[PDB]
């Protein structure tokens, strides 16, 4: 039940070709069970409450930044088998740990303990 | 719309399944399939759990999608 | 004390 | 002949509904409420999910009556 990541970020909704941000910043964290998948929640600042929480599986999905608006820091979940696509952005005032983040839930979504 | 369900022991196994097959149903074509009981089996696809009462199509499966399929420890120490 | 969010933009799958 | 719908948490929403008025309608009353879709809302009541082309009085639901409302995977 540890968290294996775990960072400030909103989500976003894509129609058709176009992603909007949601102001409803949360946080996105990572979480293993003991039955060693992985949980990847997504958390509403707002109340605090955990709003999403789907289980991925190794190569199941890539975490990878959106090279369309530079600007800020926003990354894009694509599930590789899930063929599904889901758009955050991070709410860190800095971006000192943005890779670390970046690079630990690709690490915990492909690469788990 | 068959669909190939890989469980933790690595091996594969595809199961022919229709898009508006429910969850259960698929469950089933696995015990008969392997024999794991429906309690012990958990599909898992596009990052989500599969439901009991969801169908295939809910979670957005196709033909040949790769489900995740976990087993139950049934132990601890 | 917190950053503003993005804004909308066009996403293509490349 | 209100009924209350409680949500997946303790949130509860009462609607006015008819003995007359069907399970379809009362799905829009929620859509009104909340904006949950028929497909993404469900209605069960004593256990059984409500078919569509009945009315409340098919399912015995009385005034008062607290429904089941479960809401399908949200987001992805």
């Amino acid at each position: 039940n540890k968290y294996l990541v775990e960072f400030r970020a909103g989500k976003m909704s894509l129609k058709g070709t176009t992603v909007t941000p949601d102001k409803r910043k949360g946080l996105v964290y990572i979480q293993q069970t003991d039955d060693s998948l992985i949980h990847f929640c997504w958390k509403d600042r707002t109340s605090g409450n955990v709003e999403d929480d789907l289980i991925i599986f190794p190569d199941d999905c890539e975490f990878k930044r959106v090279p369309q608006c530079p600007s800020g820091r926003v990354y894009v979940l694509k599930f590789k088998a899930g063929s599904k696509r889901l758009f955050f952005w991070m709410q860190e005032p800095k971006t000192d740990q943005d890779e670390e983040h970046c690079r630990k839930v690709n690490e915990y979504l492909n690469n788990p303990p | 719309m068959q669909i190939f369900v890989k469980t933790l022991t690595g091996k594969t196994i595809t199961l022919e399944v229709e898009p508006s097959d429910t969850i259960e149903n698929v469950k089933a074509k696995i015990q008969d399939k392997e024999g794991i009981p429906p309690d012990q089996q958990r599909l898992i696809f596009a990052g989500k759990q599969l439901e009991d009462g969801r169908t295939l199509s809910d979670y957005n499966i196709q033909k040949e999608s790769t489900l995740h399929l976990v087993l139950r420890l049934r132990g601890g120490d | 004390q917190e950053p503003e969010p993005p804004e909308p933009f066009e996403y293509i799958d490349d």
